């Protein structure tokens, strides 16, 4: 049981979602045209969670690809293993969003989202017990903010009680693509703290310095960008896709990640980060990988964990190792660096492990946890939102589609309330 | 130019330059879309970037799925979007009027005149064209034989006249048994399902509903006669509390007591269903079908299968609206007031599997007021031909029921309207004398395109049609078989009143605004 | 259970008897199908080590079917019904093959 | 020196192609389906 | 590689005549863009957006907002038209032409070795004399008359594209302002942006467009058993949710007994039924909230014959609170009889183009209305929406200041003769820049004849001779024909707040751009 | 775009590199706190004192 | 123009009222200056809600708004008409100012 | 940002104007006067100028030093 | 009404009778110049009344 | 997405520009000759 339907909505969601199934099909040994190539119940038991078994042995991924562009999703049509999905899981959009939040909701969203909900209904027929949904999108995209915010609200009319695990690609504080990026980031999050429970923060432009300095890449691109993001996506859904002693599904992850439901912005990441030549000349031990996730060199967002304080720490390891050394190593950091941890939690760092090795790396750990690192990033978004709205610059692009001046006022009051929500325990 | 000085990367078009951009682009959309107007039009195969075939010739699907990047083509595509949104047909004829309102006006603006003088003649010609349209409409009290000829005209122009005899019986008989006593007919009560069973000429009209999901348990009955429909909105699957609670137990004997107790609230919903089957005199067959919009766990599916209750799951939003009218029950959201008054009735509930995909059929209702057109096209692209023609035909008969009058057919409206503007051409008494002439010649493209697609002559046909109209009083039209002028009101070729009314209003305003554009430019970078 | 799952111990009597209480709970369920005359027990999911201890003790054969479409074809083969609950006293939904 | 032929009435495609007529559309669909008929003609029958 | 010993790296320096005479040419360039969009014989200007949309308009504010310029003095003129758009409605295109002409005559005196502070001190003395001239030629307006207010709004939309449907657009814009004119305490206010929502629906004809006596939203009913046609409903507006959500705490429940897990699932159903019993004590008919409604709340409102709408926007809840007179409450157990929207008229869930629309119309005395626009496409409906915003704001200025100025060139020529006769007593070096302000006002009657194709020599010589006498003083330029007709017979009248804001902004634009003698560009900031 | 003529607002937004240039730019910032209008005249005197 | 620069004898606050149901003009006003967020009563990090009885669940959930509205009724019964807050007033607490005027 | 015509002024030429031009010419003559400043008087030193070919020429005459500096400034050529 | 925004005013405050100045200009570039020129003018009368 | 304005009637040049009217041709010839008049205005006269 506990089936999860995946919804890859947006331009940036399909680029991550193309390599998201490349890791699952390689670790489980699922043949794209055969039946399976597994070995035991570590890989063959959890096939029915993320795949629906057809008659004959062919496995179909529970994935819905939504995009308001024909040319973007054609790479996932007949490209890098994109012919394995259902033909009705390829909902195209002939009208582009144009990096506008108001166009994807009132113009494009009024005619497409009734058909996108039909694809979730057909996927839920093969789900004997629906656990929840995931949503990979972006804040600086038109379809990621248009078909990601309106899709997450209409899915609660049919699924009001099920959990949600959204994946949000945050914009970068270093470079900018357009001036409406503080507009699209403020409007998408303002309806995201309303009735959701999980949201990560991944910065793509911040990973260009990680590939240049650590992964030893001279000229990075979008193909080298999404490789280590897929390692972070597979690290969260490790115990969900592989059985083990530390059983923790998405239902157990929704409770033990947030003491409060509103402050649900996490900082994903993983470890280690080795290049293509210096990987074999490095040994990986238990205190080596456990002490690398706390530093600033293993962050997926442009943040600084050296000036913050965490609330809940969860880590999933890869490989048969002694997990009693993880708790004893992290407890010694909580006594000497108690200003970075919680004072009333005796076991801040949670433990998770599996018996399936990853691709390429021998041992690997991932970092899932919230802190005050999102608080300093939410101030820069509201700072750019304040200067643009006070001059009322480019408001006719939004108010001409169905918005108003009071819509941005309520979107500014509650987003600055989230800044004071993180400012209490800082 | 002034825009080149401020922004060096900003293109511009001047007064005599921007007029040639909009007119030559309107001729580009006119010369493409004129090959599909009427029954003698040709099919267009539209291939996207993926490689799928979209074989259709409707004017709205042609303009949207066309690789064109032009600002003039985006204005006509938005007017063509609203023509296929509120009234169905009238999209191909929409673009051909705009293609002639800018081409006939170019003969005067380039010959010294101002574009505003032509737009003043379009408003004076629209006032006479609106008054003449109310004099040619025929009220026939919405007879069921009249609606056949209305649906036959809209269906022939999208199929090869072998399926038009089949789809007319599936469109007219579907639109009559929805609403009565002067009620607006809701088109959401008709379900359109795509099948692959027999052939394209096998689309039938199911009197009930066809659900695209089947039973999710192998022990359930596949064919159920004399069933009771119990429409539910509750969630029979396992749900947790909103507050994160979890369990705490001491021994292993108390572990199995918590699994039995956590399903007690789930089984209390199932016990309300199996006790309703015992209160409807279950000493017979007495089939029970639960559609159940929200999901059901396999624990409750195993409990309902032992009693003999077919239980579906994951229904649509409008399935609780169409089946509620068809079965006559009450779509409940709780099991606190279960009664036989909220139950439905169907004479036959059966399923059928088409390539590991079940389809639940519900038939034999008394007064359903909700039907389903079962399209069984062989290919994937042939399903898009019938679905785009059914909604073109359903919106045609919906306008003929709401409006009390019927408008005549092919050339019985456009030729008679153009002759009425010639006798009222000296009535303007000013410089706008040539504006009524440009509007009257633009309305004559509908007999010109229909005479061109049928293979006949263009100018020789329009002489004989205008001769029979000037020497008689009957609204004569175009015959696409012989070329002789034939009356459209007698041969059974009709049209909608709201289509011809909006063709005189949406095309005229979008032509007077395009002719008053002289500064096409691209700035903002 | 399905929500969280957590064992709560408050005294030494609940810790020492928890391991022996789990083995006696699994022993009564495997011997419940051995009294009904079963010989072959085919499951869909995984099987613990304590379930294999009493399957070889009461001499019943275990068959692991990881595919769920192959499990439905086995019910049409021997004429049985797939039970979603754990091992009951099976009244009449047993399978019957020859070898 | 050498001139060229530009677009005429509706060349608004951004890299797409267009086919119209009996020779450019109808006869080319026949010759493409003729090659699939000659492909599986050898694998037809008991021999 | 040794660095170069420089100062102020990667920045520019420019001073002298290239900045004083450089900002004039940037102001003349923008004034030549919208010069063909002032008279009634104007033409539309099709624009292209970076989002992919198309803005086909002739309004001077909507054109300049779609232009991205790189010149610094060109960025100042765009913010001038944004100021005129927020203060008045039809005060846009006239300021950009006038500020370009006041800087056109200012470039002549900068070549005569005259200091720019002498021209600005003559501009401020000329600005104080243009305000006193318009107040002498004004006329009091009877705001209680309906036919008098229709002639004011018709004069503002004759330039725009809704001049063809002038008999319909004048009645819509007049009834929209008179409905939203709300006064609770001792302060009169007119809010035509938060309460007078202009919604456009593609389809139908423009002649069927009308202002509804109430509000409308694009929302369907939550359940098909709920009524879609109520005669006189009692609408109760909510703000909180009708669901069960997690509290703002770290609540966790330890479940040790068997009856504990089934009790929490029953207490979640009894909590929803408690707040559903608190809203039916006032016997309502329509429940409208902003957050989600669970299916347990839909069941109790179904058998109580209550039509519930689910996810109405917050700006739409503030608009329906003024129409029905309801109170937006956020607590179902604190409902009162004053929070019920009595007096609401017919409620009907219509369908316009395969989409349901909730209509709340026919109210007794609504304080907020919704203009229903129906046209050919979304392209021309954005034009009528931008023209009705310029038609409702020019009615707001008359209701706050009932004075009219004779427009159509008669306003500019009545002050240009007043500045000429007052310049005879100057006797100084500021006399000649004082005369250029009266000559700069001539560009507004220059534009009305250049758009219709009339002569600018034979007409301006006769128009200047008509204002030599003090008796008539109201002769303007008729843009329809092209002759000189008195504005007392045509009916072209502009409000006082439009003409005062036009002259105050065009002078101070020339004040700012004449004190600029240096430009530094190339530095960064935080 | 920032249109100003005060001696403090110009030199604060203007980027400088020379160490002798940062003395005169920080001299204009001190005139706002101590006096508040005296912040074009100090920069011309302090540069002519060096000339 | 620059000749319409108002000299407001008093103070000119650069903020909005928020909810559009409050009287925007109050004569003879009594200003209540306070700095604490008028939101729902959220417990701190050291305090958690661990309930052992399902009957005591709904009384704790209603207590987060009853303690919140207890402060808003004792600052409003003293004649205060204008309340200035540097923190945050959520949508539940805005009802008590519209109801009391 | 100011001059953006369709046809430019001459080709690409830059030209200073007024009072900043004259101080630019006076300060340019001060730099070229330092190459003859230390060569005056009996206690004045000589100077050594090396060209691109490597030929060394040590002198103290003003007609010898200034001809080997290769000055391209217009006012300093006077 | 402050030209399409909301501004709250308090009249004479009944205790100290303070003052606030609302500036009115053509564009945002003049309003930033009018704010800097008014703040330098407030510092002149401050030093005369003190010293 | 973003459309653009193509050639209209006589755009047949291979990299050459064109000027027509009073604002594009006559007014730009005046402002170009005005810059030569302001250039040699300083060098005119005995001073
Ligand atoms: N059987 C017929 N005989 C003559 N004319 C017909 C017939 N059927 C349709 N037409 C004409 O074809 C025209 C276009 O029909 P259709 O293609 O359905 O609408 P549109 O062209 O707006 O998409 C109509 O104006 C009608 O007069
Ligand atoms: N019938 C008419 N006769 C003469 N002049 C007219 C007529 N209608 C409008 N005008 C003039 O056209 C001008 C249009 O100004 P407009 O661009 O609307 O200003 P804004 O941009 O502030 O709205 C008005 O100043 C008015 O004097
Ligand atoms: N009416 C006037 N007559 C003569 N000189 C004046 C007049 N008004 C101002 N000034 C001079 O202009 C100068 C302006 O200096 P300013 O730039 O304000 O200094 P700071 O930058 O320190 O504020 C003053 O030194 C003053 O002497
Ligand atoms: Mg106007």
């Amino acid at each position: 049981m506990r089936e999860i339907v995946h919804i890859q909505a947006g331009q940036c969601g399909n680029q991550i979602g193309a390599k998201f199934w490349e890791v699952i099909s390689d670790e489980h040994g699922i043949d794209p045209t055969g039946t399976y190539h597994g070995d035991s119940d570590l890989q063959l038991d959890r096939i029915s969670v993320y795949y629906n078994e057809a008659t004959g042995g062919k496995y179909v991924p529970r994935a819905i690809l939504v995009d308001l562009e024909p040319g973007t999703m054609d790479s996932v049509r007949s490209g890098p293993f994109g012919q394995i999905f259902r033909p009705d899981n390829f909902v195209f959009g002939q009208s582009g969003a144009g990096n506008n939040w108001a166009k994807g909701h009132y113009t494009e969203g009024a005619e497409l989202v009734d058909s996108v909900l039909d694809v979730v209904r057909k996927e839920a027929e093969s789900c004997d017990c629906l656990q929840g949904f995931q949503l990979t999108h972006s804040l600086g995209g038109g379809t990621g903010s248009g078909m990601g915010t309106l899709l997450i609200s209409k899915i609660r009319e049919e699924y009001p009680d099920r959990i949600m695990n959204t994946f949000s690609v945050v914009p970068s504080p270093k470079v900018s693509d357009t001036v409406v990026e503080p507009y699209n980031a403020t409007l998408s999050v303002h309806q995201l703290v309303e009735n959701t429970d999980e949201t990560y923060c991944i910065d793509n432009e911040a990973l260009y310095d990680i590939c240049f300095r650590t992964l030893k890449l001279t000229t990075p691109t979008y193909g080298d960008l999404n490789h280590l993001v897929s390692a972070t996506m597979s690290g969260v859904t490790t115990c969900l896709r592989f059985p083990g002693q530390l059983n923790a599904d998405l239902r157990k992850l929704a409770v033990n990640m947030v003491p409060f439901p509103r402050l649900h912005f996490f900082m994903p990441g993983f470890a280690p980060l080795t290049s293509r030549g210096s990987q074999q000349y490095r040994a990986l031990t238990v205190p080596e990988l456990t002490q690398q996730v706390f530093d600033a060199k293993n962050m997926m967002a442009a943040c600084d964990p050296r000036h913050g304080r965490y609330l809940t720490v969860a880590a999933v390891f890869r490989g048969r190792m002694s997990m009693k050394e993880v708790d004893e190593q992290m407890l010694n950091v909580q006594n000497k660096n108690s200003s970075y941890f919680v004072e009333w939690i005796p076991n801040n760092v949670k433990t998770a492990v599996c018996d399936i090795p990853p691709r390429g790396l021998k041992m690997a750990v991932t970092f899932i946890g919230n802190s005050t690192a999102i608080q300093e990033l939410f101030k820069r978004i509201s700072e750019q939102f304040t200067a643009m709205f006070r001059r009322k610059a480019f408001l006719h692009w939004y108010t001409g589609e169905g918005m108003d001046e009071m819509e941005f006022t309520e979107a500014e009051s509650n987003m600055n309330d989230l800044v004071s929500e993180y400012q209490q325990y800082q | 130019a002034a825009v080149k000085t401020l922004n060096p990367k900003a293109e511009v078009a001047r007064a005599q330059a921007a007029l040639a951009v909009n007119i030559s682009a309107a001729r580009g959309l006119q010369d493409v879309l004129r090959t599909n107007l009427g029954p003698k039009g040709t099919m267009k195969m539209l291939v996207s970037g993926a490689g799928d075939i979209k074989l259709t010739k409707d004017g709205n699907v042609l303009l949207h799925e066309m690789q064109i990047q032009h600002p003039t083509a985006s204005l006509i595509a938005k007017v063509a979007t609203a023509q296929d949104d509120i009234t169905g047909d009238g999209t191909t004829s929409n673009v051909l009027i705009i293609g002639e309102l800018l081409k006939q006006a170019d003969l005067y603006i380039s010959e010294g005149l101002h574009p505003r003088i032509i737009t003043e003649g379009f408003e004076a010609a629209k006032e006479k064209a609106l008054q003449f349209l109310e004099e040619v409409k025929v009220s026939r009290e919405m007879d069921r034989e009249t609606l056949i000829d209305v649906a036959r005209t809209s269906l022939r122009t999208k199929v090869h006249a072998e399926l038009a005899d089949v789809l007319t019986e599936a469109v007219v008989d579907s639109i009559l048994a929805i609403k009565k006593q002067d009620e607006p007919i809701d088109l959401f009560m008709i379900e359109i399902m795509e099948m692959k069973h027999k052939s394209e000429t096998d689309t039938s009209l199911i009197r009930g509903l066809v659900l695209d999901h089947g039973a999710r348990h192998p022990d359930m009955k596949k064919r159920v006669e004399d069933a009771y429909i119990l429409t539910c909105n509750v969630s029979l699957e396992y749900e947790k509390t909103e507050v994160n609670s979890g369990f705490f137990y001491k021994s292993a004997e108390e572990r199995e007591k918590l699994v039995k107790a956590e399903r007690k609230f789930i089984e209390d919903r199932v016990k309300k269903i199996i006790e309703l089957k015992r209160k409807v005199c279950g000493d017979s067959d007495k089939g029970f079908v639960v559609i159940n919009q929200k999901g059901i766990d396999p624990f409750s599916l195993d409990a309902l299968s032992k009693e003999g209750i077919v239980a579906l799951r994951r229904a649509k939003r409008r399935n609780m609206e169409r089946l509620t009218l068809a079965c006559g029950g009450v779509a409940l959201n709780s099991f606190d007031d279960l009664s036989p008054d909220c139950l439905g009735h169907a004479g036959l509930v059966y399923e059928y599997t088409l390539g590991e995909e079940k389809f639940t059929f519900i038939e034999k209702c008394n007064n359903p007021r909700s039907v389903t057109l079962l399209i069984k096209g062989p290919n994937k692209h042939t399903l898009t031909q019938i679905k785009d023609a059914v909604r073109d035909g359903l919106r045609a008969v919906k306008n003929a029921i709401d409006d009390g009058c019927v408008v005549p057919g092919a050339g019985a409206v456009e030729v008679a309207m153009a002759e009425a503007l010639i006798k009222h051409k000296p009535s303007v008494k000013g410089r706008a004398q040539l504006g009524v002439q440009a509007f009257a010649d633009a309305l004559l493209i509908i007999p010109k395109v229909l005479a061109q697609n049928s293979g006949f002559d263009l100018q020789e046909t329009l002489v004989k049609i205008q001769a029979e109209h000037s020497e008689s009083g009957q609204l004569v039209g175009v015959d696409l078989n012989t070329g002789e002028p034939m009356v459209a009101a007698e041969v059974g070729v009709w049209d909608n009143y709201c289509v011809k009314k909006q063709l005189l209003h949406s095309c005229t305003v979008i032509a007077t605004n395009i002719l008053l554009v002289d500064e096409i430019m691209r700035a903002g970078m | 259970t399905e929500t969280k799952g957590t064992v709560l111990i408050k005294t030494a009597e609940e810790l020492m008897n928890f391991s022996k209480g789990e083995e006696n709970l699994m022993d009564a369920q495997v011997k419940a199908i051995a009294d009904t005359g079963a010989n072959v027990v085919v499951t869909g999911g995984k099987v613990a080590d304590m379930a294999l201890h009493y399957a070889n003790k009461y001499n019943i054969m275990l068959v692991r079917l990881n595919s769920k479409w192959d499990l439905r074809r086995l019910c049409k083969t021997v004429g049985a019904t797939a039970l979603p609950r754990l091992t009951p006293p099976v009244l009449e939904e047993m399978g019957h093959c020859d070898s | 020196h050498v001139p060229k032929a530009p677009g005429f009435a509706q060349m608004l495609k951004e890299g797409a192609k267009h086919f119209s007529g009996l020779e450019e559309a109808v006869y080319r669909n026949i010759q493409a389906c003729k090659e699939l008929a000659q492909t599986t003609r050898t694998a037809y029958g008991p021999n | 590689h040794r660095p170069v010993l420089v100062l102020s790296q990667n920045t520019k320096r420019e001073s002298g005549r290239k900045v004083q005479s450089g900002n004039i040419n940037a102001a003349k360039t923008i004034a030549d863009i919208i010069r063909t969009c002032l008279g009634p014989k104007s033409m539309m200007k099709m624009l292209l957006d970076p989002m992919g949309g198309i803005v086909m308009t002739n309004d001077g504010n909507a054109i300049l907002r779609e232009i991205q310029v790189q010149h610094p003095a060109a960025k100042s003129m765009i913010e001038i038209s944004r100021t005129q758009d927020e203060e008045v409605g039809d005060g846009t295109t006239s300021v950009i032409i006038l500020a370009g002409e006041m800087l056109s005559v200012a470039e002549h005196f900068l070549e005569q070795q005259m200091h720019p502070t002498v021209v600005i001190s003559a501009y401020r003395k000329a600005l104080d004399d243009m305000i006193s001239t318009l107040k002498k030629i004004s006329i009091p307006v009877d705001i209680s008359d309906s036919d008098m207010m229709l002639n004011i709004i018709n004069s503002s939309i004759t330039t725009k594209a809704i001049s063809r449907w002038s008999s319909l657009a004048c009645n819509i814009a007049l009834d929209a302002v008179k409905m939203v004119q709300f006064e609770e305490n001792g302060r009169k206010e007119i809010d035509i942006k938060k309460y007078a929502r202009v919604e456009k629906i593609p389809g139908g004809i423009i002649e069927d467009s009308c202002v509804l006596r109430g509000v409308m939203i694009n929302k369907d009913v939550t359940h098909p058993r709920m009524r879609r046609y109520i005669k006189n409903p009692r609408i109760v507006l909510l703000d909180s949710s009708l669901e069960y959500k997690k509290g703002e705490s770290q609540t966790d429940i330890e479940i040790t007994r068997e009856e504990d897990f089934t009790r929490i699932l029953q207490m979640e159903e009894e909590y929803i039924q408690q707040l559903c019993e608190d809203i039916i004590q006032l016997k309502p008919d329509v429940v409208i909230t902003e957050k989600g409604i669970s299916d347990l709340a839909q069941h109790y409102l179904m058998r109580a014959n209550i039509t519930a709408i689910r996810r109405v926007r917050k700006t739409d809840n503030n608009r329906i609170a003024r129409a029905c007179g309801a109170r937006i409450v956020s607590r179902p157990e604190e409902l009162r009889e004053d929070d019920v929207g009595t007096g609401a008229g017919l409620l009907e869930i219509k369908k316009i183009g395969d989409e349901y629309f909730t209509f709340i119309t026919d109210c007794k005395d609504p304080k907020a209305c919704t203009i229903l626009l129906r046209g050919a496409s979304k392209e021309i409906l954005s034009e009528v929406e931008r023209n009705l915003q310029d038609a409702m704001q020019v009615c707001r200025n008359v209701l706050l200041d009932p004075q009219l100025v004779p427009g159509g060139g008669a306003s500019e020529m009545a002050v240009a003769h007043a500045l000429t006769e007052k310049s005879k007593a100057m006797t100084g070096v500021e006399q000649w820049p004082y005369r250029a302000v009266a000559q700069a006002l001539e560009v507004i009657p220059r534009t009305l004849i250049q758009n219709c194709g009339a002569s600018t020599i034979r007409l301006l010589t006769s128009l200047r001779a008509k204002h030599t006498q003090e008796n008539c003083e109201t002769w303007g330029v008729n843009g329809e024909t092209g002759t000189l007709v008195d504005m007392k017979e045509l009916g072209i009248w502009e409000p006082l707040a439009v003409k005062l804001q036009t002259y105050k902004t065009a002078v101070e634009t020339a004040v700012l751009l004449l004190r600029i003698d240096d430009i530094v560009s190339g530095h960064k900031k935080k | 775009v920032t249109i100003t003529n005060d001696g403090a607002t110009i030199l604060k937004l203007l980027e400088v590199e020379h160490p002798a240039a940062k003395v005169l730019c920080e001299l204009a910032d001190l005139q706002d706190k101590e006096v508040g209008d005296g912040t074009t005249s100090v920069v011309i005197i302090a540069a002519e004192l060096l000339k | 123009s620059q000749m319409e620069s108002m000299l407001i004898s008093g103070y000119a606050l650069n903020c909005v009222v928020g909810s559009q149901g409050m009287p925007k003009r109050i004569v003879n006003a009594k200003i209540a200056c306070l700095d604490f967020s008028l939101q729902k009563t959220k417990m701190k990090l050291g305090v958690q809600v661990v309930i052992t009885d399902p009957e005591k669940l709904d009384q704790i959930r209603q207590r987060e708004s009853d303690i919140t509205k207890e402060r808003i009724q004792k600052i409003l019964a003293t004649g205060a008409n204008v309340i200035l807050t540097t923190g945050g007033i959520d949508d539940m607490c805005l009802k008590y100012f519209v109801e009391a005027g | 940002m100011m001059p953006t015509p369709v046809i430019l002024l001459k080709e690409g030429t830059d030209s200073s104007q007024g009072i900043p031009q004259l101080v630019s010419n006076i300060s340019a003559c001060q730099v070229i006067a330092e190459a003859v400043r230390t060569t005056l008087g009996p206690r004045g030193m000589d100077k050594l100028i090396v060209d691109g070919r490597g030929k060394a020429t040590i002198s103290n005459d003003g007609a010898t030093i200034l001809k080997l500096l290769d000055v391209v400034h217009p006012a300093a050529k006077t | 009404r402050i030209c399409d925004d909301e501004l709250i005013l308090i009249k004479n405050t009944k205790a100290r009778t303070s003052a606030s100045i609302i500036l009115r200009g053509a564009n945002d570039f003049m309003c930033d110049e009018m704010e800097r020129s008014l703040h330098d003018a407030l510092c002149v009368v401050k030093r005369v009344l003190e010293s």
